């Protein structure tokens, strides 16, 4: 469960400053171990990518891979690359282990064989691929802290639409909401937000978001079946921590194509060195 | 690693275990070496995912994993016994206290459990692992798995549940519960109560024991998908079988036993029953007996 | 030295959950899926599945880092 998690302990983080602090860290110290060269954005725009990578992978795997496991393997490629550099590790491999895991911790049993059957290689590229996977699985496990349960926004989501069908009558159907709400989840997943808050305070402001695109404002679901009446600053703490998703959401910018390139062949130089 | 390896305590399907210590603490603990182009193997996956998110005194403390590639190695804290050898010491008296407070715990650890979302699927008095302290604790998550999202193959068979041998899919709590039964009934009668040498022989000697179910006990019984009608026996009545127990420990028995895993009582519905508040205290971890 | 059932007192950072048995008369099992004769025979119910939903929807919500 989420409020007694290793997730909520060790990897929902007081804000995006101590982001950038342990990311801006880690590049350092790489460069202090290597001198013993991508700046700390760069690092990001390439994270951003391999994330968007590691969501194209798990999106085409061919025995179809839950939402959960694609959900827990972004979760994993976000926390490696707080605490690592892209230069020590390169993220193409990095997001195969991360879903690899996903699949096992998940119980999603499938085959190694039939998980690098996935990847768009010849087969000497899947077997050398699938070596690498294996190779760095204890690393990813080392580095994800042995916190491989990853809670997802989306059994909160659905039990937020239970609770809206049930409770919340004022929004007649709650299921129109589904598909506005899931882009909305989709775009908080691209941010930093699931290393900031709480999967049901993505699901809510996911929601919420969707509530508000629709024009159904649902403050008396807030106010009114949450309980936030009785405790009004508990109320506005919810309207902040959510006002500050669609923040994320909204200054969150993708990696520009033409940028990647140079710091793909940046990363590669930086792999095939040392 | 920064352990040295004391003692082979034992070796099973998915690894082996060792008495070892951190050269770091006092503490002894348990490593448990998992054997082998799979990766590292899913029962410790199974373990570490599961054991770094409870956090109960009722269930084993994962302390550390470490390894190199494929191959891993969980630290676990040791565990002097287990309800296996407590149960199998022919010179070691079960006081209905005694019992008492391994159900307590057994059932606050699956509780705990439960309440996370989470099945051990392999209870058995060998996987209830006791501290020197006393404490039990839940212990071999290598089969554990999350509900109310499975197989019928798990547990071993002895303590298996009628639902997982007509090869229930779907279960909850019902078959930790029935193991909890099976447990308890072997905390009572010093023996394996089902001991059957297969999945018709399991139900057979269930049948034989407990009577024969009827769609007034189990519902939707016959939708099972490994469903065989057994030909109608009477059972045992439950003081025939145990008739050391008082009324209240078989009202807990008969709750256990439940043909219906739904009417079969919750670790909360077992731990709320007046077997468990009644005038024999459950018997303090301190002076739980040592085999 | 008798033992008392007291509930687990977790905290949970959200709103009150509404308990397992009170699903089916509080309306929310009309918003999961019936569990089917094999489901029940098994022992698993929709109250299960509609619980940890719920249970996992309040977890955390109010929560700040
Ligand atoms: C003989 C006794 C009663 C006294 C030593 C032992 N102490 C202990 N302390 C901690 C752990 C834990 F839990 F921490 F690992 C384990 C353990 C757990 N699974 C085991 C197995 P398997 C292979 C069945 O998994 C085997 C086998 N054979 C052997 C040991 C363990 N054992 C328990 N048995």
């Amino acid at each position: 469960m989420y409020h007694n998690s290793s997730q909520k302990r060790h990897w929902t983080f007081s804000s995006e400053e101590q982001l950038a602090r342990l990311r801006a860290d880690a590049n350092r110290k790489f460069r202090c171990k290597a001198v013993a060269f991508l700046e700390p954005h760069e690092e990001m725009t390439l994270c951003k990518y391999y994330e968007k990578r590691l969501l194209e992978f798990c999106s085409v795997f061919k025995p179809a891979m839950p939402r959960s496991v694609v959900g827990t393997a972004c979760m994993y490629f976000k926390r490696f690359y707080l605490n690592n550099s892209v230069m020590e590790y390169h993220p193409r491999i990095i997001m195969l282990t991360c879903a690899f895991l996903a699949c096992k911790v998940d119980e999603f049993n499938v085959s190694s064989p039939q998980f690098v059957g996935n990847l768009r290689e010849s087969p000497l590229g899947q077997e050398k691929a699938l070596e690498q996977i294996l190779e760095y699985e204890l690393l990813l496990i080392q580095q994800l802290n042995f916190h491989l349960i990853v809670h997802n926004p989306y059994r909160p989501f659905e039990g937020f639409l239970i609770d809206l069908k049930t409770r919340y009558p004022i929004l007649e159907n709650p299921e129109i909401l589904r598909k506005t709400a899931d882009d909305f989840l989709n775009r908080i997943a691209l941010t930093d937000a699931y290393l900031l808050y709480t999967p049901s305070q993505i699901a809510l402001t996911a929601i919420l978001s969707s509530a508000s695109r629709a024009g159904i404002t649902m403050e008396s679901y807030l106010s009114e079946s949450l309980m936030l009446k009785e405790n009004r600053t508990c109320l506005s703490q919810l309207l902040d921590i959510m006002k500050s998703m669609r923040n994320l959401v909204k200054k969150y910018e993708p990696p520009r194509s033409e940028e990647v390139a140079v710091l793909k062949q940046k990363l590669e130089r930086c792999h095939s060195a040392e | 690693k920064r352990y040295e390896k004391l003692d082979f305590l034992g070796e099973g399907q998915f690894a082996t275990v060792y008495k070892a210590r951190d050269k770091n603490t006092n503490q002894i603990v348990a490593i448990k070496k998992i054997k082998l182009k799979d990766g590292i193997n899913r029962t410790a996956l199974r373990e570490i995912k599961l054991l770094q998110e409870l956090s109960h005194p009722n269930i084993i403390g994962l302390l550390d994993a470490f390894g190199h590639k494929s191959n891993i190695s969980l630290v676990f804290d040791f565990m002097e016994t287990d309800l296996e050898v407590i149960i199998k010491d022919n010179s070691l008296v079960l006081t209905p206290s005694h019992i008492k407070a391994y159900m307590l715990m057994t059932l606050q650890g699956l509780e705990y459990l439960h309440q996370h979302w989470i099945l051990h699927r392999d209870l058995k008095p060998n996987n209830l692992l006791l501290d020197e302290n006393g404490v039990l604790k839940l212990a071999d998550f290598g089969l554990a798995k999350s509900f109310g999202s499975y197989t019928h193959q798990v547990v071993t068979r002895w303590y298996r549940a009628p639902e997982l041998l007509f090869g229930a899919r779907m279960y909850g709590v019902g078959v930790d519960m029935w193991a909890v039964g099976c447990i308890l009934a072997e905390l009572l009668l010093r023996v394996p109560f089902l001991p059957g040498d297969s999945d018709l022989d399991q139900l057979t000697r269930i049948f034989e024991t407990l009577g024969t179910p009827t769609e007034e006990q189990w519902p939707d019984m016959c939708s099972l998908p490994d469903y065989v009608t057994f030909k109608s026996f009477p059972g045992i009545p439950l003081h025939h079988i145990f008739s050391a127990a008082g009324d209240d420990l078989l009202d807990l028995i008969q709750g256990l036993f439940l043909f219906n895993p739904c009417a079969r009582i919750t670790a909360t519905q077992a731990l709320k029953m007046k077997y468990f508040s009644n005038r024999p205290g459950p018997t303090p971890g301190c002076q739980l007996p040592r085999p | 030295a008798l033992y008392e059932y007291q509930p687990l007192q977790i905290e949970t950072y959200g709103p009150h959950v509404p308990e397992l048995e009170m699903l089916g008369r509080l309306g929310y099992l009309n918003h999961v899926r019936a569990a089917s004769p094999q489901d029940l025979a098994g022992g698993y119910t929709s109250s299960l599945a509609c619980h940890r939903a719920l249970q996992d929807a309040f977890s955390g919500l109010f929560w700040q880092p």
